[PDB]
RNA sequence: AUCGAGAGG
């Protein structure tokens, strides 16, 4: 029934957390707040695979 | 002693209008008898009512408004905790400033 | 074969997904009363259906019985309170040396059982006994 | 802020709670293991000597017994394997750290440490199992619950320090409280739950039942009561039997809705002389009510004999709920099939209301009304619309319960429930709301991906028809689901900030005292209040009562 | 606002009025205008009327906001522990608040403001400034292990 | 020590109200038609029903320990069918010259009105009820 | 037959016996019941000494399995308690010891059944120790299992004792108990949706008790005299002294108290 | 600053004891009771320290003095035999 | 714990005589308060009783599987299949007088779990002990036989009662009380204590 | 690891008398007895038949906590009649009729073929 | 692990009954509920413990040690 | 244990409301409460 | 001891 999954670092089962992130290379705007001199802003964070 | 008449000033408004003169006589037929035990446990049952010196009350007073503030919880205003914490750190950039003119 | 397609987030804001199969059936009263209220869809340009519904839930809130009749953070409370409660981890237990370990005497299977159950081999593994339950009031404790 | 303001403590103890019906208010349940674990240092004095020598004699391993004993060079003489642990003979002016015994004061804690109420003083009763015991009637001040909790226990180490407990500190001194000038115990749970059921006009007890109830009241004259029914078979009123418990010379006037004196269905309360006249007794009287007996006893009789009213309200209403029972199932939750008509069409012609509204928008057709958008009016109609739909169904609902169902029966007695409760369990559970508004446009211009975009319908914002006796759908599961999560973020979000704001308060406030002058000052002297409260009151014995010669016409103050 | 007014047969009677509630706030130019009552004006904003309308009616209209909070959830507290907090924060010169910039920059000592927070910054400045410590806190007490003029401790006890 | 009211009534309604074995009882006076009662009444016990007609009585006496009867050593004060034992809490002043009584026996109540029993009924706790077929 | 209560019994079978209990008052057939349950006494596993156990299980798994076995018991009145006999920890006259040994021979799986048990004290001739078989193969209950190559061996002494202290010392599984089917005296007040006659189910024994008549009104000063039992026993005492002794038990508790009064 | 007492005559605080004098008083006597101390009054069947001291105060026999402070240093003594209890 | 958000302890062991009972005998494993029911309105635990109840009479597995045309009226149409009350409901006795209990029971098998959380892996109890190095104060944890800690949030809670004697000991005499030589000049613990 | 010895609920132990008898205060003919180590089914039993003697005024017994196997019983009496010849002629009242319902069975168990 | 000797609500064995029910669903081709009527279990408190039982111990026995 | 296997993290402008996007791709009732609600969400 | 993770109300 043990459906592994894990690994054994020294006798000790360990698992690998799933770690959330928001995705590179992707395109989003932004209303700045009302006491923002800028407006607006256009954004991408530019990754490599 | 003005501060003494100023102190009970509320409470003897309510005593005269219960014990006043046709009220004590018809309304609840008191004897003598009766109406100078009212005026002996009315004596104690306020003197006993002072508050102790020794009290530590801001500490009670911070106590009291603190435990039913754990309890709130949810017409659009800020209300509760937020207007809470707006409250307490004299917040000057306040949510929902409004003005109530008559 | 082309019978099932893997849909991400992106992909599914272009789609359009029945329910049951039921609901692509055409249809042109009397109906059981008890039975909950389900809205004809009015909608029938589908491009896909749903496996089960029952699919959106987790390995823990698939253990809960009738989770569609409880407020939902009961639910919640009920899935963090599984990993709590006391069973047969694994059938080599006694083989094993852990830290520690709980293993219920006569453990049953459940006498309510979700059909995901059987995906998650707990009546195979179960952490919990068909306990007579009487909810009475008697004696104040 | 760690190792100064707060630091742990010798002579401590801690473990799970539950409550026990056959306690009194100021006891605490202390375990065996416990109290062979904390001691009190007595000196020796001819008054204590034959116990305390007994006591030693006794040994550390069985209750009650000692742990130590101290002469006066100083040197501990340890019990738990001594040469001499079985020949000692008693010097004056020695000490014997003996066992916690029963009628210690002790004080009792729970954490979070909110109130005052929070840390009272109790009296020990040694008990034989593992958890702490403490009557039902105290949990609310400590907001505890037996689902697994802990509760701190604190042992005192002098003698001024024990009278600090009982004198200050102690549970009957702290019924009624400061915060709120009203009590903050009061009869629950089933002893407010049978209480009702006991006191109804219908429910008569017979003389083996009576008697049985008479003993169960530790204080008792042994004068049966005349029975209310005398010749067909002397039944018994269970208003005259509860009655007992209460001490004479109380009076308890109190009238709701039409409160004739003749008094058709029994409502208000009229207590006379430790008797009961008319009134079903319920939440009202015998909660934590302002001005109910409670606030009463504890007025006219005093501290002590209020803690003992608890008691003997408990010993019997749970004797008689014993003997009676009490349960639920999902019976209570099935209304009349005519009244699920009449729901699931009172749904539907909000279905109508709903549609015929948005179609008035989607025609331009709408008075442009100052101050909102025509799409916050548009909102604003519908969650209104649907809110009100709900009711009417809940209303609906709690009309067709009958004066059996145990649901109603635990709103009426005011132990659990609310009419919503009884709404979304059997009517339906209503509208999900994230964010304050419906539910949002996750998706591009849908909420989920089975609906075609643009749709503003209530099932396609979160209204749930279906109720948790019907069974919600799977679009209906998520958006409930969407909306108690925020419940659950707002339960602990709130919690780190209420957490902060209170001490924040107390850190500020905290040398206010009033002074011997009676004037609120600080450690500085600065005056804060001239007159405490601007009265020079304690905040208990203060109940509202109505001034009479306010209100009222001019011409009725004069006659 | 269905307001509840005296009848002139002197009993008491529902009056409704129109109630003019905006979603700004500037009080020393809205209430010296036309038409409005200048006696019944309130904000919501009491900082403002500190400032416009002296620093009593700051204070009351402290305390009916806190007021509101409570009344809004349906509970209850006594006056009397909402006005010593709303007393605190009035009786300085204007608005004193609870955060760390406010009571914990006051006179009161030095081993009692280090009790709250900047803990090591103030005992710093505090050695700096030679400060002088009355020892009449309760927190310098309870620091020192001394039995703290509490109510115990209040007085002294001495023998007849 | 003796008797303290005697009458015969006709019932006019009976009314269970939200109770399953009592009635409240709405009755005039017979042959006395300014007189008039309303009580609380067992029904399992005594199935008082419409269009009936019953005798009342009110006693004072025939504290101390409720001890159950022995023998019929213990003699009655009653060939009557059903008795109570209650208390006096008011007396309500209709008119003048026109008076109301107020009974509660053990929460089950009674509210007799007329002007006879002037001289009759007190403020006293004893009082007992006496109902004949 | 005699005055007082009267027994007429429905069924009867070595397994339970049916019977109706009548001229009773209520807290008799109550403290009847009570003690047919948990005080009236029997002989059971109480000590479990292991040597070798190479099974699957623990030693106290198998332990507490061994005490729960019915063992005969009918002769029980000759056996005394152990806390009561002056031997220094177990004899003839307070116990009995039973011994079980097994090894996995087979390739197939080896079971342990009750009848492997085999006693090894003097029994002195009495009907004591013999495990219940009522199961129709000979087997008895399945104690263990074993795979090849696995043993275990062990020691079991049975004493006496009863259920109130625990429940292996139970004679009797469960008492049937109904009084008034008809709901005469309103002893209970019925939950329904329309009709409490058309929800409720009629119980059996509304047969054996006369149909109430609607318009006569409630009966006020009768009590409950006849109540309709059933006793199942497990097999360690026979159905008719499981009463029997049940109530000799309770002539035998309250006499106690008649000679401790004359002792005060 | 240099002997700052109070005449008895001008006492403006309270003649009642408050509790927290009380709790002082009961608790400082039952402290030395417990330390084998004399007893001023016939104990009818009681030896816990507290309930002596209880005992000890309905007849006013504890011969001890409140010095009641005020915020600018003076102080009014109070014998409790002045005292009033409730 | 149920299947259901409902915790709960253990308040007292009843044997089966003082257990209620039903007509055939069969007691209760388990006995809940009814006032835990709708406040929590954990609705499926009473479903749970249902369909529990109708499988091990009619020996069938109970689909207590969401999104399923399962009616609570379609459950209790089977049970009075099986000669008990379609609601759930069963005529209990109470075990101590043999007198029917006046109200009718919701009686049923229902999944129970049992929680690593037990009293006697919990129950701590400390009075003198051993110290910490560094502060002198009690050390933390039952597994090192350690203090409880009375934080300033309970210091709070002394302060408000006025026990000004209690909260002295209880910072000092019941932890990490000491004592030190000060001079009349230096105010600083610079001094030299050679004792005897 | 707290829990008492399970033989404590039937084994007396370190000199408890099976009986404790005394007197009650603000009463005339009224006794009070602690029974020890005992339950419901011998203190129920008692208090039924003590109501069928005419000459008992008040009988009632209590379990001041389930915990312990013990109970309390009080009776009144008629004056003359020592209270604790109530309580014996009840305790041998209730064997009369269990030994008549043991001969009862016993024949009818016989009379059955089974 | 293994099979309860006896019910835990009622106390009526059960143990002996493990090995025949099996043998009324297997060789006999019997439905469950006829099965536990088959073996005198006729209340639902003794019915539970058979129909409910997952006999791990076989499980146990693949293990060679 | 399955759940321990399909468990993510969110170390940290509504991140903690169950999103309109979260279905069928994550359990809506199955997260932590208190410290760390709805960052952590089970598969 | 420190630093962590998980967990209970
Ligand atoms: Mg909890
Ligand atoms: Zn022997
Ligand atoms: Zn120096
Ligand atoms: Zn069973």
């Amino acid at each position: 029934f043990d459906m592994g999954g894990y690994f054994i670092i020294n006798g000790s089962e360990k698992v690998l957390i799933a770690q959330e992130r928001s995705a590179g290379n992707i395109v989003q705007v932004f209303k700045k707040a009302a006491p923002s001199p800028i407006s607006h802003v256009a954004e991408i964070r530019s990754a490599l695979e | 002693q003005n501060a003494q008449r100023d102190a009970v000033t509320l409470f003897c408004c309510l005593l005269r209008s219960r014990l006043a003169t046709r009220r004590v006589l018809q309304e609840y037929r008191l004897t003598k008898q009766a109406f100078d035990w009212v005026l002996s446990n009315i004596e104690a049952q306020f003197l006993r009512s002072v508050v102790h010196p020794g009290e530590m009350v801001g500490v009670l007073a911070a106590q009291s408004i603190g435990e039913p503030a754990t309890q709130m919880t949810l017409k659009k205003v800020t209300s509760g905790v937020p207007r809470l914490k707006e409250i307490l750190n004299v917040a000057k950039n306040m949510k929902t400033p409004s003005l109530t003119v008559y | 074969e082309g019978l099932v397609e893997y849909i991400d987030a992106e992909e599914e804001e272009s789609i359009l997904i029945a329910m049951q199969p039921e609901d692509l059936e055409p249809a042109e009263l009397d109906v059981d009363p008890a039975k909950r209220i389900r809205v004809s869809h009015h909608a029938t340009t589908f491009t896909h259906c749903e496996i089960h519904p029952s699919m959106i839930l987790g390995v823990a809130a698939s253990i809960i019985p009738f989770p569609d009749h409880n407020q939902s953070p009961r639910n919640t409370y009920q899935s963090a309170m599984g990993k709590q409660a006391m069973g047969v981890f694994l059938t080599n237990y006694n083989v094993r040396m852990d830290t520690m370990a709980n293993i219920l005497y006569y453990p049953q299977k459940p006498l309510g059982t979700t059909r995901a159950m059987e995906y998650l081999k707990f009546r195979e593994l179960p952490a919990g006994q068909n306990a007579i339950v009487a909810i009475a009031c008697y004696s104040g404790y | 802020r760690g190792n100064l303001m707060g630091k742990r403590v010798d002579f401590s103890a801690r473990t799970v709670i539950s409550g026990d019906p056959n306690l009194e208010l100021d006891q605490v349940g202390v375990p065996k293991s416990i109290a062979k674990t904390l001691t009190y240092p007595e000196v020796v004095t001819p008054y204590n000597i034959d116990r305390l020598t007994q006591l030693v004699r006794n040994g550390p391993n069985e209750h009650p017994g000692a742990k130590y004993v101290i002469r006066d060079s100083g040197d501990r003489i340890d019990l738990r394997y001594s040469k001499r642990a079985g020949d000692i003979q008693l010097q004056y002016g020695w000490k014997v750290e003996r066992h916690i015994m029963d009628n210690d004061p002790v004080l009792f804690n729970r954490q979070p440490s909110l109130h005052k109420m929070s840390m009272m003083a109790h009296r020990v009763k040694v008990i034989p199992y593992s958890t702490f015991r403490l009557n039902l009637s105290v949990t609310s001040p400590y907001n505890a619950d037996f689902d697994g909790d802990e509760m701190n226990l604190h042992v005192p180490q002098s003698e001024e320090t024990r009278a600090e407990l009982s004198q200050l500190c102690a549970v009957p001194l702290q019924i009624v409280s400061p915060q709120s000038n009203k009590p903050c115990m009061g009869i629950v749970q089933d002893t407010l739950c049978g209480i009702r059921k006991l006191t109804l006009r219908d429910t008569f007890i017979e003389l083996d039942q009576v008697l049985n109830m008479l003993y169960w009241v530790p204080d008792w004259d042994g004068v049966i009561p005349t029975p209310a029914i005398i010749k067909p078979k002397p039944l018994w009123s269970g208003k005259q039997i509860l009655s007992v418990a209460i001490p004479n010379g109380i009076h308890l006037q109190r009238f709701d809705e039409g409160t004739t004196l003749l008094s058709p269905k029994d409502n208000g309360m009229l207590i006379i002389d430790g008797q009961i006249i008319f009134g079903v007794v319920e939440k009202k009287t015998v909660g934590s009510s302002n001005g109910g007996l409670i606030h009463v006893v504890t007025r006219e009789k005093g501290p002590q004999v209020c803690a003992k009213l608890f008691g003997n309200i408990q010993k019997v209403v749970n004797f008689w709920l014993l003997h009676n029972g009490f349960s639920t199932g999902i019976g209570d939750t099935i209304a009349d099939g005519p009244t699920m008509r009449e729901i699931t069409e009172t749904i539907a012609e909000a279905k109508k209301k709903v549609l015929d509204v948005t179609k008035e928008a989607q025609a331009n057709l709408l008075t442009a009304k100052h101050g909102m958008t025509l799409r916050e009016s548009f909102e604003d109609n519908v969650v209104r619309f649907l809110n009100e739909a709900r009711d009417k169904a809940g209303r609906l609902a709690e009309v067709n319960l009958k004066d059996l169902n145990n649901v109603k029966q635990m709103v009426m007695a005011g132990s659990k429930g609310s009419f919503i409760n009884i709404a979304q369990m059997s009517a339906c559970v209503g509208q999900q709301s994230v964010e304050g508004k419906r539910i949002a446009f996750g998706f591009v211009d849908r909420t989920l991906p089975h609906f075609s975009k643009d749709d503003y319908s209530p099932e396609s914002k979160g209204f749930v028809e279906n109720s948790y006796l019907r069974g919600l759908t799977p679009q209906e599961f998520f958006f409930h689901a969407m909306g108690g999560r925020e419940g659950l973020i707002d339960t602990a979000v709130k919690t780190a900030e209420t957490g902060y704001i209170q001490r924040r308060l107390v850190k500020a406030l905290e040398d206010i005292m009033v002074h011997y002058d009676n004037t609120t000052r600080n450690s500085l002297g600065n005056v804060i209040q001239f007159i405490y409260g601007e009265d020079g009151m304690d905040a208990a014995h203060i109940e509202k009562q109505s001034l009479d010669t306010i209100g009222g016409s001019d011409a009725a103050f004069e006659k | 606002y269905d307001r509840k007014v005296p009848s002139p047969t002197g009993e008491y009677v529902k009056e409704p009025e129109w109630v003019l509630e905006t979603d700004g706030v500037n009080l020393s130019e809205v209430m010296t205008v036309p038409g409005i009552d200048p006696t019944r004006i309130y904000t919501n904003s009491f900082i403002d009327i500190m400032e416009v309308l002296g620093i009593e009616a700051g204070r009351a209209a402290l305390y009916k906001e806190v007021y509101n909070v409570i009344a809004s959830d349906g509970s209850y507290v006594n006056y009397r522990h909402m006005a010593l907090l709303v007393d605190v924060m009035t009786t300085q010169g204007g608005l004193t608040s609870v955060t760390r910039h406010g009571f914990n920059r006051s006179n009161t000592g030095a081993l009692m403001r280090c009790s709250f927070e900047e803990t090591v910054e103030i005992l710093f400045e505090a050695g700096a400034s030679a400060e002088l410590d009355d020892c009449r806190g309760v927190s310098e007490n309870v620091i020192l292990g001394q039995m703290a003029p509490i109510g115990t401790g209040a007085f002294d006890v001495m023998i007849d | 020590s003796n008797t303290l009211f005697d009458d015969i009534f006709q019932v006019s309604e009976v009314d269970p109200g939200r109770y399953n074995k009592v009635c409240r009882i709405e009755a005039a006076s017979t042959t006395q038609d300014q007189c008039k009662l309303t009580l609380d009444i067992n029904v399992e016990l005594f199935p008082v029903a419409a269009q009936d007609s019953l005798t009342v009585t009110i006693a004072s006496s025939l504290t101390r320990s409720w001890r159950p009867p022995q023998a019929g050593d213990r003699s009655l004060a009653d060939d009557y069918d059903y008795v109570m034992y209650g208390t006096a809490y008011k007396f309500e002043e209709v008119s003048k010259d026109l008076i109301a009584v107020y009974y509660s026996f053990g929460g089950l109540l009674m509210r007799l009105e007329g002007n006879y029993r002037n001289l009759n009924n007190l403020k006293q706790e004893n009082a007992y009820l006496l109902i004949r077929r | 037959s005699e005055e007082g209560p009267q027994v007429k019994i429905r069924e009867a079978s070595k397994d339970n016996v049916d019977f109706i209990l009548s001229n009773v008052d209520l807290a008799m057939a109550n403290s009847l019941r009570r003690v047919m349950i948990a005080e009236i006494p029997t002989l059971a596993i109480d000590s479990v000494e292991v040597e070798t156990n190479t099974t699957v299980l623990a030693d106290e798994f198998i332990a507490h399995r061994l005490g729960l076995i019915p063992l005969q018991s009918m002769d029980i009145e000759q056996l005394e308690y152990s806390r009561d006999c002056f031997c220094e920890d177990h004899c003839d006259k307070c116990s009995v010891v039973l011994t079980l040994q097994a090894f996995g021979e087979s390739e197939s799986t080896t079971n342990v059944y009750s009848k492997d048990l085999v006693i090894v004290s003097n029994l002195m001739g009495r009907n004591i120790g013999h495990p219940i078989i009522q199961d129709k193969e000979g087997n008895g209950v399945l104690i263990c299992k074993l795979r090849k190559g696995q043993e275990l061996k062990l020691t079991c002494v049975a004493k006496k004792g009863i259920a109130k202290e625990h429940a292996k010392w139970g004679p009797a599984a469960a008492i049937e108990f109904e009084y008034d089917p008809w709901n005469k005296l309103k002893h209970t007040d019925y939950w329904y949706e329309q009709d409490s006659a058309k929800e409720w189910p009629q119980s059996k024994n509304c047969e054996y008790e006369d149909p109430p008549n609607e318009g006569d009104p409630f009966d006020y000063k009768a009590q409950a005299d006849t109540f309709y039992m059933n006793v199942e026993s497990v097999g360690s005492i026979p159905v008719d002294q499981v009463v029997v002794r049940g109530i000799d038990t309770l002539q035998k508790k309250v006499a106690s108290i008649l000679l401790a009064l004359t002792q005060m | 600053l240099k002997e700052k007492a109070i005449p008895k005559d001008q006492r403006a605080t309270t003649p009642y004891m408050t509790k927290y004098e009380r709790a002082r008083i009961l608790g400082t006597r039952a402290l030395q009771i417990s330390m084998n101390a004399p007893v001023f009054v016939d104990l009818e069947g009681e030896t816990d320290p507290l309930r002596i001291a209880m005992k000890e105060l309905a007849e006013k026999k504890i011969p001890l003095v409140i010095r009641r402070y005020l915020p600018d240093g003076s102080f009014e003594d109070w014998s409790v035999e002045e005292l009033i209890v409730d | 714990a149920s299947r259901h958000g409902q915790k709960g302890t253990i308040g007292i062991t009843y044997r089966r005589e003082d257990m209620p009972f039903t007509a055939e005998g069969i007691v209760p494993d388990l006995i809940i308060n009814p006032h835990a029911i709708p406040s929590r309105m954990t609705v499926a635990h009473l479903i749970e009783c249902l369909l529990s109840k109708v499988a091990a009479l009619s020996g069938n597995e109970g689909d207590a599987s969401p999104f399923t045309d399962i009616t609570v009226e379609g459950i209790s149409k089977l049970l009075r299949e099986h000669g008990y009350q379609s609601r759930g409901f069963e005529v209990m006795y109470n075990g101590h007088t043999g007198k029917k209990l006046m109200a009718q029971i919701f009686f049923g098998p229902t999944y129970y779990q049992r929680l690593r959380h037990m009293v006697d892996d919990k129950i701590h109890a400390r009075a003198r002990g051993p110290m910490q190095v560094l502060t002198r104060q009690p050390v933390e944890g039952r597994s090192r036989d350690g203090g409880l800690r009375f934080g300033e949030m309970e210091r709070d809670c002394m302060i408000a009662h006025g026990a000004a004697s209690f909260l002295k000991e209880r910072l000092m005499e019941a932890s990490d009380a000491f004592r030190v030589h000060i001079c009349g000049i230096c105010g600083l613990m610079t001094v030299i204590a050679k004792l005897n | 690891m707290n829990a008492p010895d399970r033989f404590e609920l039937f084994l007396l132990g370190e000199g408890e008398s099976k009986l404790k008898i005394d007197p009650d205060t603000k009463a005339p003919n009224a006794v009070v007895i602690t029974f020890e180590k005992e339950d419901h089914t011998l203190g129920n039993l008692i208090r039924a038949e003590l109501l069928n003697d005419r000459k008992v005024l008040f009988a009632a017994y209590k379990v001041e906590h389930p915990f312990f196997a013990r109970f309390k019983l009080r009776i009144q009496t008629t004056e003359g009649y020592d209270p604790k010849d109530a309580l014996k002629n009840a305790c041998n009242s209730i064997i009369n009729k269990l030994g008549a319902l043991k001969t009862n069975f016993e024949t009818e168990w016989n009379l059955q073929t089974l | 692990m293994i099979v309860p000797v006896r019910c835990f609500s009622c106390g009526k064995v059960v143990g002996d009954k493990w090995e025949s029910y099996l043998n009324l669903l297997q060789e006999d081709e019997l439905d469950e509920g006829t099965a536990l009527s088959r073996l005198g279990l006729k209340r639902y408190c003794c019915r539970r413990m058979i129909l409910t039982h997952v006999d791990l111990i076989e499980k146990f026995l693949r293990y060679n040690p | 244990t399955l759940s321990h296997l399909r468990r993510t993290n969110t170390p940290i402008a509504k991140p903690r409301q169950l999103h309109n996007t979260h279905w069928g791709l994550v359990c809506p009732a199955e997260t932590p409460e208190g410290q760390a609600c709805g960052l952590v969400k089970n598969l």
